[PDB]
DNA sequence: ATATATATATATATAAGAATCCCGGTGCCGAGGCCGCTCAATTGGTCGTAGACAGCTCTAGCACCGCTTAAACGCACGTACGCGCTGTCCCCCGCGTTTTAACCGCCAAGGGGATTACTCCCTAGTCTCCAGG
DNA sequence: CCTGGAGACTAGGGAGTAATCCCCTTGGCGGTTAAAACGCGGGGGACAGCGCGTACGTGCGTTTAAGCGGTGCTAGAGCTGTCTACGACCAATTGAGCGGCCTCGGCACCGGGATTCTTATATATATATATAT
């Protein structure tokens, strides 16, 4: 259950984000704990997709046309 | 200040052994940049419209789960 | 004796239709088609709005949950259009009133 | 003395619109901007979505607009497409794509 | 009466060429007549359920569209 | 291959049901008396069941399609059809 | 090794079978324009609760430095993994044939969205008795 | 010796019982016709396997910053009061859209000439092979 991205670097760089968008924007901790579960949840379930289509591609090593099926299939690009 | 190096290679790498990956390619970790980057433009945007439609210039937790919620990504945690 | 009054967007949008291109004409199911769609829209941003409302802990809907719910839903320029003809929709509903 | 559509100078129903927002179980107090507000942005897409109409049907070379028509505009359209994701349109289809590999040599 | 076999593989090799198909397997049939009796007892199911809270037994093609857009699938079409 | 081809560029253009509308109704019949019997039906439901099944299974074989070009292949497999109602969370 | 002659294989026209459009004439049915009218929009006073604003507060966010230690990067060798490729065979495509079920058409009957003669139950106005102040 | 509380009779309002307006479906009956099942040939693509580059896996040396923790500063989220102002609602008016009926032209349909397409094949040419001094 532990979080394997670093909390201060996933917080520099949502900060880094949102900075794009309006300057000087506080943040709580509880909101970069809830997007770095959210962002891990999803990247999970995004490699385990990928492990699939690889094993569909009869590969055991992952591939970007992994994902690029993927992510086509799921409808995530527009 | 550009952060997106500070998702390092182990920690991608031990994401993807948690995402059930036997071998990662070198170039897995560009594209997983990109789509976090994805995600994380659409998230925070959202919660930045959450925010100042609520006033405030605090970014909170709750604002974060009604624009997971406004996805389709419904999460049980904090917030509520 | 007629059924009953169905109300509709026929003649809105087919005056909309004629005011961007005059000389083209429109099949009525391609009509009630996007009549489906413009309910579903309104459907969906107006419990858009009412969701913001009730995460503002507000019983009264003004125009900026509509605003919201346009720069929330609507991606790219059609959000950025529609809140630029949106403001100034307001002004001319304020100028002789 | 003068309707809301008319003082407005939009051509959907101002009133209509109010008259589904109060029955809608939205709020029970509808301000007056957010009907007119409404009424121009859902003018102005269903103006796009026209334009975009007619013009893939003068493409086909027809004076009537079937739902082809609106099935090659909307999903030739990127942020049409993006915003209609689910959107099955009736009698349509796809965009007609050959793939690469499928190709004749 | 079994009307499964109605569909008849040409009519489901038009919905390849239509659906972009090159070579059709002789066996892509049968899992497509499973995927279609699943897809036609999951949304009829709905709209039977949307019809029994109607007080009738007179399918209407409005009971069609919210079972449809309860399920997701968003028809602009036949019901309004 | 060739003359197989030739159907791909036709039925693309085309918005016709390519389901005969008649078996698909005696098929609605059957799974909806299994629910509950005796039950009217309008022609306009029929139809938008005909067609969103048939967008959703164009739909799926252009996944399909996709599954087979990413594995190397011009000939599908149900494999293909798994795997995108894997994906697509279809699979229960 | 080289001159002479022959024959097999390969690339490009190419001409004939084969499918596609489109201009030319025809109809037909679905857009698209006028009356009747209805119902929902408009206008007007009132009031009443939603909301904006002034002020406090306090509470969590921000910053920054010691320290230390798990975490990250980089070189090194390899070994298992992606990838070309060569048979193969078998399963799917191209086309002729039956047949059989879809399509069209009608009718008589029945359920049903909505409407209506009728009818009993609930509610309030009125009449007279007696009991009190 | 005189008016008001109270039981009984009766007019009015209203929703349930059942029949109806007619409308949509609907199984059933009969003719038609074109799409599917089937089969024969064949051909080309999925698949097995074998070798060949090669690229992350791991491991140790080197670096490094994440995080704990303590301290200080402070920006605004939220609570309390206070005015206020705009929609909710009720009543009268009034005209815009919906339905129905005519009508007319936009596009469906046939069809032969022009247009590609394709595809095996005719033909020009590169090259392997045979012979001899």
């Amino acid at each position: 259950t532990e979080l394997l991205i670093r909390k201060l670097p996933f917080q520099r760089l949502v900060r880094e984000i949102a900075q794009d968008f309006k300057t000087d924007l506080r943040f709580q901790s509880s909101a970069v704990m809830a997007l770095q579960e959210a962002s891990e949840a999803y990247l999970v379930g995004l490699f385990e997709d990928t492990n699939l289509c690889a094993i569909h591609a009869k590969r055991v090593t992952i591939m970007p046309k992994d994902i690029q099926l993927a992510r086509r299939i799921r409808g995530e690009r527009a | 200040r550009d952060n997106i190096q500070g998702i390092t290679k182990p920690a991608i790498r031990r994401l993807a052994r948690r995402g059930g990956v036997k071998r990662i390619s070198g170039l897995i970790y560009e594209e997983t940049r990109g789509v976090l980057k994805v995600f994380l433009e659409n998230v925070i945007r959202d919660a930045v419209t959450y925010t100042e439609h609520a006033k405030r210039k605090t970014v909170t937790a709750m604002d974060v789960v009604y624009a997971l919620k406004r996805q389709g990504r419904t999460l049980y945690g904090f917030g509520g | 004796k007629k059924r009953k009054r169905k109300e509709s967007y026929a003649i809105y949008i087919y005056k909309v239709l004629k005011q961007v291109h005059p000389d083209t004409g429109i099949s009525s199911k391609a009509m009630s088609i996007m009549n489906s769609f413009v309910n579903d829209i309104f459907e969906r941003i107006a419990a858009e709005a009412s969701r913001l409302a009730h995460y503002n802990k507000r019983s009264t809907i003004t125009s900026r949950e509509i605003q919201t719910a346009v720069r929330l839903l609507l991606p790219g320029e059609l959000a950025k259009h529609a809140v630029s003809e949106g403001t100034k929709a307001v002004t001319k509903y304020t100028s002789s009133k | 003395a003068k309707s809301r559509s008319n003082r407005a100078g939009l051509q959907f129903p101002v009133g209509r619109i109010h008259r589904l927002l109060r029955k809608g179980n939205y709020a029970e107090r509808v301000g007056a901007g957010a009907p007119v507000y409404l009424a121009a942005v859902m003018e102005y897409l269903a103006a796009e979505v026209l334009e975009l109409a007619g013009n893939a049907a003068r493409d086909n070379k027809k004076t009537r607009i079937i739902p082809r028509h609106l099935q090659l505009a909307i999903r030739n359209d990127e942020e049409l497409n993006k915003l209609l994701s689910g959107v099955t349109i009736a009698q349509g289809g796809v965009l007609p794509n050959i793939q690469a590999v499928l190709l004749p040599k």
